[PDB]
RNA sequence: AUCGAAUCGCCACCUACAAGACUGGAGCUUGCUCCCUCGAAGGCGCCAAGUAUAUUCAUGAUCACAAGACA
RNA sequence: GGCCAGAACCAGCCCUACUGCAUUAUCCUGUCGGGGAUCAAAAUCCGGCGGGCAACGAAGUGCAAGAAUGGGUCUUGG
RNA sequence: UUAGGGAUAUGUGGCGUCAAAACUUAUGGGCUCAUUCUCGAUACGUGAAAAGGGUGUUGGUGGAUAGACAGUCCGAAUCCACCGGCCCCGAAAAUGGAUGACGCU
């Protein structure tokens, strides 16, 4: 993770600027948690660089007991002889996530684990993710389109913190803070936004007519 | 599997009808190797000498109803080093 | 509250389907999930029946009975004035703009190009006047917040007479 | 869509003999896919009521019958159904519709999906549009309401198919895998 | 008439004379060429796509790397007889910025006319601007949904 | 400093949030009516720093990894 | 050049576009009566009588034989 | 049902990912909620389940009573028997484990 000594000398001798993959911002929050992991793991296989955040606010169908049943009974696999190199468990809800994205793809081959190396999970968003430009969404994946409303669901986080996950509040905490933040941010800007807006509107006026005739044919102006 | 025929999946291609479209048109595959090997234009175009190589084929039918596309290359199957990685698909040959 | 109620006389937007962004006039409404939709004036939108997942509900409802004759929803529609609301919208402007954006030429993508360009430069020249007027850029809110203490700063002597001579040596 | 299944008339007779010159002609009408499983049909139906087998016999006109100009109507569907564990089930239902073809299909999906009944346990009785005032249930008669109005909650709005999209903006109508 | 004569031609209708074409492969990859004519015994298409506009010489170009627009000028008044397959034809070689004098002035003569036929039409100016813009691919883009 | 590489969309306007049994805002009549920004666009970017009067492009000779890439 | 590519055309083959003939009546449409519901109505529904082509791309009904006189062939040879 | 190879179509079986195919198809109808062998998706494979039961829900068949039933009169449907679908109870074993896995409502 940290670069060594000769990957940053070498950046130095051939002065590239500062390089980003492309990487796609996944915001989990109310999405299905099988659906969304399919579609990543099918993402991963084509090549794409995915990182996903907010994993403790997936859903999953059904009251949380039900769920927090089917964790410890995922949790009562082990080998008996030897409980390390048994099933390892992991509670964070980022892992579960990665578990259950890793179930859906090759982990035996070395294109499965290049496409699990390339998922990041978080939950909430860290600060190394929040500006680096607009999260998307997976609609198919999405709680509003695939659950009937009537239905009882479960957040991933609830079941995790029961299921042996310890980071409970201190995610609640740091997410806290960034909504915080970044409403504050984002009450700030309105000035720049505003201006811009109305930038746009004068512009209607003091560029020339035919263009702006070309603008109302395609539904622009 | 058969190696001799590829699948190729193109941004904003998501129909049968627009791998139709793109029937017939060349595509190729670039990676480079470890050194510098003979190319195109090798004595006319000494800056295009590089490690950077590239494998041809064409569209040969599209595959399925999502826009993925059958591709077959120049005689030699392309690699399986490729699976997951970046797929030129050109305009040419133009039948418009 | 809000939305639009499905009854005999509801404008509706079709949805998918080969009548996609076509509008008619929901005229008998069968079941939970079917209705019956005629629209005059346009071709197509004849009396056909249309699932509900594939209409979208409009702001107007022609005054009309169920299972109305063809004559009599016709004239409704003439004299509600209802499609000439639809057309004075943004929403029927868009469904406009995208019919003509799918038949456009290269010539006419060309020209929608530059008339965006020439409306963003313009944007920018308004802006950059506006910005200069009142600091509501990073740039010049940084500009004015350090040049107070520029100023402050290069009023000493000292600074006046180094800046002076590396000027004149420059 | 359209119904899966056609009404058909199909009219036949048994072969004419010597012992019996004139044979009855008879007209018959089932609601069946194709016009092969209509004959097929009626071809039981002659064997199980008149001892006629399809080997002795002749089909004068097997044509389906159009459908009416398509009105929101009630639609009485007698229709019964065989299992081993009742025997032959009969039972009326009411069904909104638009053709008795489409109130016919929508009967047969109905007996597959509230009792496991099969197309050919299934024998269609009589299908007959009927009044407002003569319908009895009302899970159908709440549709005869003048002012019958309703919100469209709980949709499932997908795009068109070429607009479709994997990942889009949170807030935002730009896809960025599509 | 007959496939032996040089007058044949098996071209499609959309590349003709006049019309604004898409150059899709080569050095000038991406820019909007005039096509000029077509070379006999079905021979490839000639382009100029004045090279005060957009940089492109005459130049010939097959048919099958360039998409040809809707778009068209009325390019009756150039003469293109000049352009033949002698003027293209390089002298054989022995074993082992610089235009020739007919080149250049073929290149000027007909860009000169090509010039006065875009400048003498209805949207002459919009047509000088759209020869001297670029086609990209850009993120996002279907060109297969398009019209040309 | 080997090193020639594959990758080909930028942004201090998206890069805040929440809900889809749901309004941008009202009314009472509660599903219709009336207002507004009319409720289907994140802004740029695609060859003149902007829509007009320009201006070097060749011979890299008809496709070849774009022969180039700090947008 | 007995090498690598592109395009053109020829023969063959493989895909696609381009559609006619029959049928419709338990149907279409006016009017009178009934009946229904309404606030009054129309409609859904049932009869009689009078006309008929539901013909917009009429039908998702039976059969179709429409000389590519547009693509592919690195699936064949030139 | 089988010489060595291409192309085009199928068979059985499938088209959320593993895994090619609905990038999770329809502008198709209904039904189902299942808490520690964790509902179901098991043709052959019985390679797992019954008798009996449920005022869970969704259908059907007869019978009835209609200022009815309940409540203390007062305004609209109510009651009885029976038979289905899916779900549930019945349903206890030994290494941690199997609709193939993940998951799916
Ligand atoms: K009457
Ligand atoms: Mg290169
Ligand atoms: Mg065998
Ligand atoms: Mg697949
Ligand atoms: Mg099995
Ligand atoms: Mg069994
Ligand atoms: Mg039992
Ligand atoms: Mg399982
Ligand atoms: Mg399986
Ligand atoms: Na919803």
């Amino acid at each position: 993770a940290f670069p060594s000594r000769k990957d940053a000398f070498r950046a130095q001798r051939k002065g590239a600027k500062k390089h980003r993959p492309e990487i796609i911002v996944i915001d989990l929050k109310d999405h299905v948690l099988g659906r969304a992991a399919a579609v990543v793991a099918k993402q991963l296989l084509l090549g794409k660089k995915i990182t996903v955040v907010r994993c403790e606010q997936l859903n999953i169908a059904g009251t949380e007991i039900r769920n927090k049943i089917k964790y410890l009974q995922y949790l009562r696999k082990r080998k008996l002889t030897n409980p390390t190199k048994g099933p390892f468990h992991h509670r964070a809800p980022s892992d579960v996530f990665v578990r259950t994205v890793r179930s859906m793809l090759p982990r035996y081959t070395k294109r499965g684990m290049k496409a699990l190396n390339s998922l990041v999970a978080y939950e909430g968003i860290p600060p190394n993710v929040v500006r680096t430009g607009g999260r998307v969404v997976i609609p198919r994946a999405q709680r509003h389109v695939c659950y009937r409303s009537e239905r009882p669901y479960t957040v991933l986080g609830n079941m995790c913190k029961h299921v042996g996950w310890k980071y409970s509040d201190v995610v609640a905490n740091l997410e806290k803070a960034r909504v915080e933040k970044a409403s504050r941010h984002h009450e700030k800007q309105a000035k720049l936004r505003d201006a811009w807006k109305s930038a746009r509107k004068e512009a209607l006026a003091k560029m020339p007519k035919h263009n702006v005739e070309v603008l109302k044919k395609f539904g622009y102006a | 599997q058969t190696k001799q025929t590829a699948l190729v999946r193109v941004e904003n291609v998501n129909t049968r009808e627009d791998a139709t479209w793109y029937v017939g048109k060349r595509v190729c595959y670039v990676y480079h190797g470890k050194k510098v090997k003979r190319c195109v234009r090798w004595s006319k175009a000494p800056a295009r000498r590089s490690t950077t190589r590239a494998l041809w084929g064409r569209v040969t039918r599209p595959h399925g109803n999502a826009g993925m596309m059958r591709v077959k290359f120049n005689g030699a199957s392309v690699p399986a080093s490729a699976i997951g990685r970046r797929i030129r698909v050109y305009l040419y040959p133009s039948q418009i | 509250v809000k939305s639009h109620y499905i009854c005999a006389g509801r404008l509706v937007r079709i949805l998918r389907g080969p009548r996609q962004d076509r509008v008619g006039v929901i005229v008998d409404i069968v079941d939970a999930n079917r209705v019956l939709v005629e629209n005059p004036e346009d071709a197509k939108m004849w009396r056909h029946v249309q699932n509900l997942k594939n209409v979208e509900p409009l702001k107007y409802c022609v005054s009309v009975s169920r299972n109305c004759s063809a004559k009599a929803l016709k004239d409704a529609l003439a004299s509600s004035k209802a499609l000439e609301k639809y057309a004075k919208t943004r929403t029927a402007a868009r469904v406009e703009a995208k019919k003509a954006c799918a038949v456009s030429t290269d010539f006419e993508r060309y020209q929608l190009r530059v008339a965006r360009r020439s409306r963003a430069h313009w944007a920018r020249k308004v802006f950059d006047e506006k910005d200069a007027k009142t600091p509501v850029s990073w740039h010049k809110v940084a500009l004015k917040k350090m040049l107070k203490k520029a100023a402050k700063m290069d009023s000493t002597e000292g600074a006046k007479r180094r800046m002076q001579k590396a000027i004149a040596a420059r | 869509v359209k119904p899966h299944l056609r009404h058909y008339q199909v009219v036949g007779r048994e072969s004419p003999s010597e012992k019996n010159p004139e044979p009855t002609v008879y007209k018959f009408e089932v609601f069946a896919p194709n016009f092969v499983v209509a004959k097929s049909r009626f071809w039981r139906m002659m064997r199980v009521k008149n001892k006629v087998k399809a080997t002795h016999g002749d089909v004068l006109s097997c044509k389906v019958v159009k459908d009416a100009k398509l009105v929101a109507r009630n639609y009485l569907v007698d229709i019964a159904y065989y299992s081993q564990r009742c025997g032959y089930t009969r039972m009326v239902k009411e069904f909104r519709d638009v053709s008795k073809t489409g109130a016919v299909s929508q009967a047969y999906h109905d007996l597959a999906s509230r009792h496991r009944a099969r197309y050919h346990n299934i024998e269609v009785l009589n299908v007959k549009s009927i009044p407002d005032h003569e319908v009895k249930h009302l899970s159908i008669a709440q549709y005869h309401a003048p002012n019958l109005s309703f919100p469209l909650l709980q949709r499932r709005t997908k795009a068109t198919r070429k607009d479709r999209a994997i990942f889009v903006k949170k807030n935002t109508k730009r896809a960025v895998v599509a | 008439v007959s496939r032996k004569s040089p007058e044949y031609t098996t071209l499609r209708k959309s590349c003709a004379p006049g019309a604004i074409a898409i150059i899709l492969a080569g050095r000038f990859r991406g820019r909007r060429a005039v096509i000029l004519k077509q070379l006999p015994h079905n021979g490839p298409l000639v382009v100029s796509g004045p090279m005060k506009y957009n940089g492109v010489p005459i130049r010939r170009i097959d048919s099958r790397y360039v998409i040809a627009t809707s778009t068209t000028v009325d390019i009756s008044s150039v003469d293109t007889a000049p352009i033949t397959a002698e003027v293209f034809q390089r002298p054989k070689a022995e074993k082992p910025t610089l235009v020739s004098d007919a080149r250049a002035q073929l290149q000027k003569k007909i860009d000169a006319a090509l010039i006065a036929a875009i400048k003498k039409d209805a949207q002459g100016k919009e047509k000088a601007g759209y020869l001297r813009s670029v086609f990209t691919v850009k993120p996002g883009d279907a060109p297969h949904r398009w019209n040309w």
